[PDB]
């Protein structure tokens, strides 16, 4: 857990050759202590201090661990820890070297690199995930899969596989 | 911005071959359905089959088989039409076609029907050789007059009257295919019969296969 | 272009031996796309292992492919008398392709000496002015040898080509038949027709001596 | 299953062109990459190029490109190959081969491998015209003997001794594209010497385009 967070992303390519260095299972499975005993107590005590504080911490962790699942759902990446997108690296102005990034830069320094435009990227991603990709998929079924291919106007299929 | 750069005109013989080009200046060219559609003068668009340049996908019109030669090139951004084994009925404007795009842009979903064109290329397939234009003026209650250009080969003749000044009554006709394969033209300038004596009325005919620019002042 | 270069020679193994081949290429084929093609002369070259890992229904389990990247590997545990043929592999990766170089697996007996014979030219073709002096190398092992004719005390190379049968499955040996073309008027002159054959079993080049007349 | 009944072998004048067919049967003519391969008669194997009949995708050769033509005609459900410039180094066997699929059928997911195949015919050019040869007793405990089927046209002949009654100990030798414009062949067996005058060894030859099938004595 977090075991190579200080490493560079090339030595934290090591982190995502393992389970993102166990980050997600440490997110949901560090609940196991307050999961093991909110109920082993058989005591009256007539009032509860943790009855609001532990509950607020618990549902805070749950909503935080669902917003990210919904955001991976909204970019077609649901289930997949590492997925790629149709959004290009745009005019976004931290254009730099590949062998600088994935060899000599930590994840935290990388967060300091692109601390701006992060909401720009998050707004940008679903655009290519949905507004044309879902509409192309909606086009792709309102034509018989094996009946159009005689016209010699087959590019539409080619167009949907290159652009 | 799909713009199409063709090649220049040609005079040839039957049985030979002409490589006409369509360079795509701008526009996503490698993955879109080019077509090669020519038009004989005054008739339908004679489709000779298209090509997709992505995997050499040559949708062929089933009437010109064996005589067509269609390829593509991504580096020169140009599909090549090569009408081998020519005929004198190939005399046409060799337009190059390319399908459109939904939008709102020149990159989205294609639509099938052709949008963009080139400048148009002409072939004049005949075994008669290159000649120079010889004009012959008509002599002048009005009495119209012009200049009979003849003995030129191949097409076209570009007539001029007063270096383009008198622009009314210049009835510009297409050159009629005459009996011996020859062509003729007379932009018959209509003028009144009040100035038949002195005023300039010259027939300047230019013909770029010949490079002879004949000057001829009319006279009664 | 990926020049596929498998490289064992003649896989001269006994019946029941592990038929392991080299099966490499010039560079790496993309996406490990390789198919495995057994082949017999005159028959259909048949797929063995598609994708170099998976085998279709009907192909025998003793065929087994392995390796990845640039050079693959085929092992065959049991060697049956019908699998003794030439083996290739072929890429379905990059858009251009070429097949295997050719590795022959055979029945292995011990090394041996032949019963050498040479045919004089027949009179039925000599009367048409067409002589043909034909040697014969019967029941020798292995196949690889060398034949040096002595037609009038000289080496011959260009008229005495060689026709050699594959390993006949009964006797597990081979048969060579070299054939030199000549005419009748030269047959009236030439006295020496002696193919000096060299081999493991034919250590010294022997003759079966005959002349013009028998 | 998938059957690829290729058309027969052919003889033709050199320097001309050639066409071959491959009529499939079973599975699907379209939606699966039919292809074409070579093997020189004695060499390993060699791939040339293919076709995909639903989209006429032609994936041609690294070297033979420009001289090869593959089509696909689903309306009569065949597949043709047209090579050009026939020559003694176009002489190879030409197998027609189809890509297979997963499962026992012809409809599921393809594999990428040439699973189902065809019978193949040796595409060998012809120099001369037909010729019936002559068959000889090649004279030698153990008497060697041959029947030299020498300088004929065209390939192949077979050799069986005493109408195939003698069946064991046979040693045929393949036909040669020799340096005379004709074809020769050799074939020996192993008999003893003492049975020369008792058992008469009579080879039988089968030259089917020259039509000579004679019984021939071997009594050396
Ligand atoms: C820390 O960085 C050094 C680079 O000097 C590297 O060798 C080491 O493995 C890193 N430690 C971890 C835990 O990644
Ligand atoms: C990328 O960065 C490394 C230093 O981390 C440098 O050695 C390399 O030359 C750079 N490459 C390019 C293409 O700039
Ligand atoms: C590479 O990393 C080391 C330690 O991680 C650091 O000292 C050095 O400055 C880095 N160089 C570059 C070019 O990032
Ligand atoms: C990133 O955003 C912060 C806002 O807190 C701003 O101060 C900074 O200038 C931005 N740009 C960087 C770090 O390049």
């Amino acid at each position: 857990f977090l075991g190579a967070a200080g490493s560079t992303m090339g030595a934290a390519s090591m982190t995502l050759t393992v389970q993102a260095r166990n980050l997600l299972s440490g997110i949901v499975q560090q609940q196991s202590n307050l999961l093991r005993a909110p109920e082993a107590q058989q005591h009256l005590l007539k009032l509860t201090v943790w009855g609001i504080k532990q509950l607020q911490a618990r549902v805070l962790a749950v909503e935080r661990y669902l917003r990210d699942q919904q955001l991976l759902g909204i970019w077609g990446c649901s289930g997949k820890l590492i997925c790629c997108t149709n959004v290009p690296w745009n005019s976004s102005w931290s254009n730099r070297n590949l062998s600088e990034i994935w060899d000599n830069m930590t994840w935290l320094q990388w967060d300091k690199e692109i601390s701006n435009y992060t909401q720009i990227i998050y707004g940008l991603l679903e655009e290519s995930q949905n507004q044309q990709e879902k509409n192309e998929q909606d086009l792709l079924a309102l034509d018989k899969w094996a009946s159009l291919w005689n016209w010699f106007d087959i590019s539409n299929w080619l167009w949907y596989i290159k652009l | 911005q799909v713009q199409l750069v063709q090649s220049g005109a040609e005079v040839k013989r039957p049985g030979s071959s002409v490589t006409v080009s369509c360079k795509a200046s701008g526009g996503s060219f490698s993955t879109y359905a080019l077509s090669w559609v020519r038009q004989a003068p005054g008739r339908g668009l004679e489709w000779m089959g298209g090509v997709i340049p992505l995997l050499t996908i040559t949708n062929y019109a089933p009437r010109f088989q064996g005589r067509i030669t269609i390829t593509a090139d991504r580096s020169t951004s140009t599909a090549y039409l090569e009408l081998n084994s020519l005929r004198p009925e190939d005399t046409a404007v060799y337009y190059c076609a390319r399908e459109g795009t939904t939008g709102w842009g020149w990159l989205g979903k294609p639509i099938g029907a052709f949008a963009h064109w080139g400048q148009g290329t002409l072939v004049t397939v005949s075994s008669a050789s290159t000649k120079g234009p010889s004009v012959f003026p008509l002599a002048p209650g009005t009495a119209a007059l012009g200049c009979l250009v003849k003995d030129y080969f191949p097409e076209p003749v570009t007539v001029s009257w007063n270096s383009g000044a008198l622009t009314s009554g210049v009835h510009t006709f297409p050159a009629v295919l005459q009996s011996s394969g020859l062509y003729s033209l007379s932009s018959v300038v209509t003028v009144p019969s009040s100035s038949l004596g002195t005023q300039t009325y010259i027939c300047n005919v230019n013909h770029k296969p010949s490079n002879t620019k004949v000057d001829k002042k009319v006279e009664p | 272009e990926i020049v596929l270069t498998q490289s064992p020679g003649t896989q001269s193994l006994s019946p029941g031996e592990r038929a392991t081949l080299s099966c490499r290429a010039s560079q790496s084929v993309g996406n490990n796309k390789l198919a495995w093609y057994q082949q017999r002369p005159g028959q259909a070259p048949r797929l063995l292992i598609y994708g170099a890992s998976s085998r279709p229904s009907g192909v025998a389990d003793r065929f087994s492919g392995s390796g990845s990247g640039t050079d693959f590997t085929l092992t065959i545990s049991r060697l049956e008398p019908e699998d003794f043929a030439v083996y290739y592999c072929q890429q379905y990766g990059q858009s251009l392709s070429t097949f295997g170089q050719g590795t022959k697996v055979e029945v292995k007996r011990t090394v041996a000496a032949p019963s050498v014979f040479i045919f004089p030219p027949s009179d039925e073709q000599l009367k048409s002015g067409t002589a043909s002096v034909v040697c014969l190398l019967n029941n020798f092992y292995p196949r690889e040898a060398k034949v040096q004719w002595k037609v009038d005390n000289a080496l011959q190379s260009g008229n005495s080509q060689e026709s050699v049968t594959e390993q006949d499955s009964k006797d597990s040996t081979y048969s060579l038949s070299s054939t030199l073309t000549l005419s009748k008027a030269d047959y009236e002159k030439h006295k020496v027709y002696a193919c000096e054959v060299t081999h493991q079993g034919l250590s010294s080049p022997v003759t079966k001596s005959f002349n013009r007349g028998e």
